[PDB]
């Protein structure tokens, strides 16, 4: 039943007595459900060290991964180029998923096409799909560029992108001069960030490989900036703001900030902003190229260093105090521009915030996950804050990356209780937060299920989730945030200390029980 | 004006190259309520043309995400690379009651996470080892399903053998499902492939078991995935009517309820598209008749309750009228409050395989008019059931393209659009109220009488929201 | 610095022997080298290691949960002159794509840090009988920039050389992979050197070196070693040193011009390897 | 019904001339046979069609964007004794897979009804140089049920025979594929027949026939034909007839037992073809010993 002036949605509608009795009868009569005491027994066992050991010896099963597949990253990279349509050669199901995934995180339209290869292409390849696809796409959506990537079906059967595109042009399906950069992006190799790297290097080689004799390093006086897989709008923005603030000429290669944030003014803009084709062609003429997330830009780095001849600086992602300082100093060194008073002051303001909140942050224990660069940047800042990064999980991380992170940790006493895990998933992380309970978890929305699980053991075992990463689907507009530079450090610091204070307020809200410590001032 | 619509269609088609133009023209039509054989007006269930931005998904989505995913006490393995299972993890709101990670597993993502070496050597040994690991870490699971992703069939793995061997070894029900994404042309074949997998590996388990005490009022809810609780708000009415719901396929469903379904007296089909396959099979094999029903809006719900009750004795028919009288003042109050706020508004819909026609009655119960509707993957028997539900000269579109949908909306100018997540943000930017009609925009349930109140509240809050009057800067 | 080279060629003509003696010669003159075997037979490093068979990455990978479970240490072995050796190995017979098995192995070396900043050279010993998309993957994936083809004055070996050049041409318009020359492994055929130089000319490349037949090679091999290590004074040793030097100083990297079957037969006939065809009898009896 | 056989063997040992001479022998014998060429480097129909090179499916399929445009008579040609010939077309150098090139042929033949029961024998002539998923497609797709391996009394040829046997074993427990025997193409080597016989015994099979080296074979080849057609009275002609008869009546179809590399080397060493390694001297320079 419903009271017209107080309509109830699923929650709490199903809590009504009649629904509750109905669900009890459904269970008892037809679910042949395990007895509740048996369910409690197994649940308890899943929080033990014995279960954790069995959990960590898994070799074939993966549960609740913390990574996605290559083409997702190829699509995001493509989205950052002017009037460019991401095109994934292969099965269409993949494209419905890539769009939906980004639509829920950005709460914005996400355009991408597929050439719908089906069963009859599984035997003889998708050459025809590519011919008709490129023609239909260009005609219908009028992009000035089509960036091609692939689904696993096309990779497994061996479709040759290069040849398929050449033939489409040779036969007149699309103009011969129409730009169609491409990249093979197998989902069974690496992860979504690898797809970003592959797609980027593909677009970079398309516009510069054959014309390198025309280039002169440093002739355009700019510094190229390659962002990598980035899902926080404030990150593209803060980099451009700091560089402009320094008077540094630059070129952001793959800039999706405009297309991922169009205004709701009466018209839908399929395309907006982005790196221009001219900027890619001119890129080799820059003084140098800076990679913001080097751990997933290795193929790009080889091409930029080996072909463009740029002395790519060995810089970590600009997250936290030290690394933002290093990034600015290196940029200052390469461009000849001094770091201005405004940035020096912003730095000092972040330090002020650190001195003001250090007492609540000191010794706080965290479990965290995400992409390699983001994770190490978070780890470095936590150390700078006097916090302890206990469980560091990067499902798509690698051995060389782990060694680098272990070195960062060894350089600080606050890194003594930390363990870096690669190849492990969120089911592995769930065991860790039960066996070696931290104070909070810093991760994406999938972490909410872990918080729910720990609360079930008991309120005193609950590990609250602090949402930073990708994807974030259960909160609105956090994709507008910043995690890079002094601005991102200030935001993260504020979020961490207030998460601590919110939980403390919750634990001291008990009238005449724990409210003796429900301080008005903290 | 029929002429104006026919003209709109031709104008829109002009942007296409020859091949795509001739093909798309067969998937667009102006409705004629008199037609009974939809093929005379529109074709469907054909492949999508490359590069046109179809809104369709794949067979894996139709099998794993739709049919199997919801079975709560079974563990479903997204077999292949990491992609598929991650994008589909908890994206569909098929509600259930359970202790997740212990006796229920719906929101989790189990996968074999194929790496390059798995493509080279095949994943059958990995699958076998994975199964032992699942058994060790999730001992309360009551069955396992293997949802094949694209590479499985392409590399020649034999998941059927693995399932048979491990199944006998562990005395466990292990279902191999060949729902690789390259099969079929949309989510549809996934449904059919999934229904056949239930039939062949699960449904006959209790064919020789007579321990289930049946009653003459035993029914099963076929084809309701309990989105936002839809099935529970449907189940409550059927039982208040005196019937006994033995099973729910597959929202909040258990493997035991499924195995018990062959003992029911009547299969109640809501989603015809996804489960007519297994319904026909149960009639053929067990003699169980099945009927279609609609629980969207008071008119359709009352009509459905009455039609279902007529299938049983007079005592059920009496209880049916008592149930209708109990809720009458509730939905009349909903209509009284919201119809005056929605009277006359026009809606354009675009969904999957049932709702595009199933929700029309609910909109009309609020005085609204559906001026356009279409399906991503419906077949012609679906359009046959659609034309008579839509008004004369309304627009119909099968596997509509992004371009087409946008152009039709700009011309028709609906007051509200009901579609999916990939469509939502496009139209909001155009200043057109939008409601998700797959996920209910995180609201719901929409089925039954309790669901109708929510649906009304939702159409009203969005269509009449103050935000829609603010898209134009006043200095413009 | 580090140059990525691939030795492609038909099987059964001493290609692996020539590859290992070329590498031993480079190590001898001071270069840092790594040998990555990409032949399903996995016999590209025995002479450097004095071994009967090196455990392959594919063999070990099949036994493990994930390839990262493997340790470079069991995969990479130091042999003569410090040159590092690895064998990709192939998937079981009849099942996998040998080519994808090779890429899996190379990707592993990359992640594991096997490519030290020290390395001067990396030589991939790849099979070139049937030049399918699989065996052509090291090219398609820019794993090697310099391709050197080992062949001999016979039909099939030369036919293989033309196919490899075709593979290269396939990806040339979108990558930097190029043909650095032919290496003729002498079979002692009459005017063999002339015939390969002629082929090189038509292909638009060069015959970087003529490796004569010498039984010192077999006396070295029965001891599981290269000539360079077994008998550095041997005249054949100097033959490999000259090949090494010429590769080191090589600057001729081109996109070849594969010839037609006709062109190939005309060439084989011009040197007696093949004879003119009397098409008057074609289809006769008694 | 129909016997679907396949001839596997490394390249360069005359496997294709033996396949075609075999098939011609079955034809003059009265058997309806079709040859499906699956070799990139050894045209398997040249001697049956007197042609210089037969147009391939892959090749002619480029001439129409797709195979759904080709015509059975453009592909399937008939020659001596009425045996029908078709060449799959090797993988396009650098991008194709030999395994998909075969699957291409099979489907086109099956749908044009050129794969009906009017045929007594079908023989897939496939390269055994590398036994990968691609080249084992006729075995994987359960089209080749009787495998005959052409080999020679030397290392590579025997190593390949063992390789193919390993592929046969991988699918033997999934389908009906079996090894029918070893066919030794003589190299005029001393004790060659005994060596291949020993190899067959170890593999669990048999050496169905020893094909002698005979110049009439080459005289026939330059005239683009089989010896069965060129000189049916030649001694070599009866060699092919005997091999043909044995295949027709063959009843020994087994799941082979591949050997280890050590066993293969011991065999060759036992026959004096491979020099025995002095271990005490391994890794020692000429100057040291
Ligand atoms: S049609 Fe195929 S079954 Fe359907 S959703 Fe696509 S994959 Fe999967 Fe793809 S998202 Fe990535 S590229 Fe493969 S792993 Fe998966
Ligand atoms: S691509 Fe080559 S190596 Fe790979 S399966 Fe095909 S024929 Fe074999
Ligand atoms: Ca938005
Ligand atoms: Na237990």
């Amino acid at each position: 039943s419903q009271q017209v002036d107080k309509i109830k949605a699923s929650y709490p509608l199903f809590l009504d007595q009649d629904y509750k009795d109905m669900l009890a009868k459904k269970r008892d009569g037809f679910e042949e459900k395990y007895p509740q005491d048996k369910i409690d027994e197994v649940f308890q066992w899943t929080t033990t060290k014995e279960y954790q050991e069995l959990n960590f010896q898994r070799e074939a099963l993966t549960v609740n991964p913390a990574k996605a597949c290559q083409p997702l990253g190829a699509v995001l990279c493509a989205l950052g180029f002017e009037k460019t349509m991401p095109y994934v050669h292969g099965s269409q199901g993949c494209v419905a998923y890539f769009r939906s995934y980004f639509n829920r995180h950005f709460r914005e339209p996400v355009s991408c096409v597929s050439d719908s290869m089906t069963e009859d292409a599984a035997v003889f390849g998708g050459q025809q799909n590519m011919k008709d696809g490129l023609q239909n796409c260009k005609a219908t959506y009028k992009p000035d560029m089509i960036a091609v990537s692939t689904t696993c079906m096309a990779e497994v059967i061996g479709d040759d992108l290069n040849a398929f595109i050449n033939n489409s042009k040779k036969e007149g399906f699309i103009p011969d001069e129409f730009p169609v950069p491409f990249a093979h992006t197998p989902s069974f190799v690496g992860s979504h960030v690898t797809g970003w790297d592959n797609m980027f290097e593909g677009i970079a080689r398309y516009f510069t490989l054959k014309s390198m004799d025309d280039k002169v390093v440093g002739s355009n006086k700019k510094i190229n900036i390659v962002p990598g897989f980035e899902t926080y709008l404030g990150n593209f923005r803060v980099i451009k703001r700091m560089l402009s603030e320094m008077g540094v000429g630059y070129s952001l290669l793959s800039d999706p900030e405009e297309v991922l944030d169009t205004p709701a003014d009466g018209q839908f803009r399929m395309y907006a902003g982005g790196t221009t084709q001219e900027e890619m062609k001119d890129a080799p003429n820059a003084l140098n190229t800076v990679l913001l997330q080097p751990w997933h830009l290795e193929k790009t780095k080889k091409f930029v260093e080996g072909t463009w001849k740029h002395e790519v600086p060995k810089l970590n992602i600009p997250m936290g105090l030290d690394w933002t300082d290093e990034f600015l100093m290196k940029v200052s060194e390469i461009s000849g521009q001094p770091i201005p008073a405004s940035l020096t002051k912003e730095r000092g303001r972040l330090v002020d915030m650190m001195t003001d909140s250090h007492t609540w942050l000191h010794g706080k224990r965290f479990a965290l996950w995400g992409d390699p660069d983001f994770v190490m940047g978070l780890v470095k800042f936590l150390l700078e804050l006097g916090c302890e990064p206990v469980h560091i999980l990067c499902h798509n991380g690698n051995k060389r990356w782990k060694k680098a992170v272990d070195a960062i940790l060894a350089a600080s006493p606050y890194g003594k209780n930390a363990t870096v895990y690669i190849g492990k998933d969120l089911w592995h992380l769930r065991s860790l937060v039960f066996t070696d309970k931290p104070d909070f978890m810093i991760g994406n929305s999938y972490g909410k299920f872990i918080q729910r699980d720990t609360l079930h053991k008991g309120k005193e075992f609950e590990v609250p989730l602090i949402r930073i990463g990708f994807p974030i689907f259960d909160r609105h507009h956090l994709h507008r945030s910043t995690t890079l530079g002094y601005e991102g450090a200030m935001q993260i610091l504020t979020t961490l200390v207030n998460s601590i204070l919110e939980r403390l307020d919750e634990e001291t809200r008990g009238m005449q029980a724990t409210d003796y410590n429900h301080d008005l001032v903290r | 004006s029929r002429e104006e619509v026919e003209s709109l269609i031709q104008e829109v088609l002009e942007v296409y190259p020859e091949k795509a133009r001739k093909d798309r023209n067969k998937h667009l039509a102006v409705n004629d309520p008199a037609v009974t054989q939809s093929k005379k007006c529109i074709i469907s269930n054909k492949k999508s043309q490359p590069g046109l931005m179809t809104i369709r998904g794949c067979a894996y989505a139709g099998s794993k995400g739709v049919v199997w995913g919801p079975i709560k006490d079974m563990i479903h393995i997204s077999h292949g690379p990491v992609g598929c299972g991650q994008y589909s993890r908890a994206g569909r709101r098929n509600y259930y009651i359970g202790t997740t990670g212990v006796n229920a597993f719906v929101t989790m993502n189990f996968t074999s996470d194929f790496q390059e070496k798995d493509i080279v050597f095949g994943g059958d040994k990995k699958l076998a080892k994975l199964i032992d690991e699942v058994e060790t870490l999730f001992p309360l699971n009551k069955g396992i399903s293997v949802q094949s992703e694209c590479p499985i069939g392409l590399i020649g793995d034999d998941i059927e053998s693995v399932s048979k061997v491990k199944g006998a070894e562990l005395s466990k029900t292990i279902v191999p499902v060949r729902c690789e994404g390259f099969r079929g042309v949309s989510q549809s074949l996934g449904h059919h492939i999934a229904n056949d997998a239930v039939r062949d590996w699960v449904l006959g388990k209790r064919d020789e078991d007579t321990t289930f005490a049946s009653t003459p009022y035993d029914v099963a809810i076929i084809g309701d995935y309990n989105i936002g609780g839809d099935a529970w708000s449907s189940r409550i009415l059927l039982e208040e009517m005196g019937l006994r719901c033995v099973a729910q396929w597959s929202g909040d469903g258990s493997i035991s309820e499924i195995e018990l379904t062959p003992k029911v007296k009547l299969n109640l089909v809501h989603c015809y598209r996804s489960m007519n396959y297994i319904s026909r099979h149960m009639e053929e094999k067990y003699g169980i008749p099945w009927m279609e029903y609609n629980f969207f809006g008071p008119t359709k719900t009352i009509e459905s309750l009455r039609a279902i009750a007529a299938k049983f004795d007079e005592s059920i028919q009496k209880k049916c009228e008592e149930v209708i009288a109990k809720y009458k003042p509730e939905w009349e109050a909903v209509v009284a409050k919201y119809r005056p706020r929605l009277e006359g508004k026009r809606v354009m819909l675009y969904i999957g395989g049932l709702r595009p026609r199933h929700v029309i009655g609910a909109y009309e119960d609020l005085g609204m008019e559906v001026v356009g509707t279409g399906y991503e993957f419906a077949h012609n028997d679906d359009y046959d059931r659609t034309m008579k539900e839509m008004g004369d000269s309304t627009l119909l579109y099968d596997d509509v393209t992004g371009y087409e949908f946008e152009e039709f909306v700009k011309r028709i100018k609906p007051d509200l659009i009901g579609s999916g997540i990939k469509e939502k943000f496009i139209f909001q930017k155009m200043g057109i109220p939008f409601r998700e009609m797959h996920s209910w925009d995180y609201s719901g349930p929409y089925h039954g009488f309790d669901g109708f109140a929510i649906f009304a509240r939702d159409m009203d809050m969005t269509l009449n929201n103050p935000c829609w009057k603010k898209l134009q800067a006043p200095w413009e | 610095a580090m140059r990525q080279c691939a030795i492609y060629g038909k099987g059964g003509i001493g290609k692996s022997t020539t590859t290992q003696n070329l590498v031993a010669a480079l190590a001898e003159m001071g270069k840092k080298v790594m040998i990555v075997g990409c032949d399903p037979k996995a016999d590209s490093t025995r002479l450097i290691l004095h071994s009967k068979a090196q455990n392959t990455i594919m063999e070990m990978a099949a036994e493990a949960g994930t390839v990262e479970d493997l340790e470079l240490e069991d995969v990479l072995k130091a042999g003569y002159g410090g040159v590092k050796c690895v064998e990709s190995g192939g998937p079981e017979p009849g099942v996998g794509c040998a080519g994808r098995g090779v890429i899996t192995a190379i990707n592993f070396l990359e992640e594991e840090g096997a490519y030290e900043d020290d390395l001067d050279f990396v030589f991939y010993d790849v099979l070139g009988d049937v030049v399918c998309g699989g065996f052509a993957m090291p090219i398609r994936e820019n794993k090697a920039q310099e391709i050197y083809i080992v062949c001999s004055g016979e039909m099939m070996a030369m036919y293989a050389a033309n196919n490899i050049s075709k593979g290269i041409v396939k990806y040339a318009n979108s990558g930097s992979v190029r043909l650095g020359g032919l290496i003729c492994n002498s079979r002692n055929t009459d005017r063999e050197d002339e015939l390969i130089i002629a082929l090189a000319n038509k292909l638009g490349t060069q015959m970087i070196h003529f490796v004569p037949r010498d039984n010192v090679v077999q006396r070295a091999e029965i001891r599981r070693m290269t000539v360079i290590e077994y008998d550095p004074k041997a005249k054949q040793a100097d033959e490999y040193r000259a090949l090494a030097r010429k590769v080191v100083d090589n600057k001729l990297l081109v996109i070849p011009n594969p010839i037609t079957m006709d062109e190939l037969e005309e060439l084989l006939m011009e040197f007696g390897i093949m004879e003119v065809e009397d098409e008057s009898i074609v289809g006769k009896t008694a």
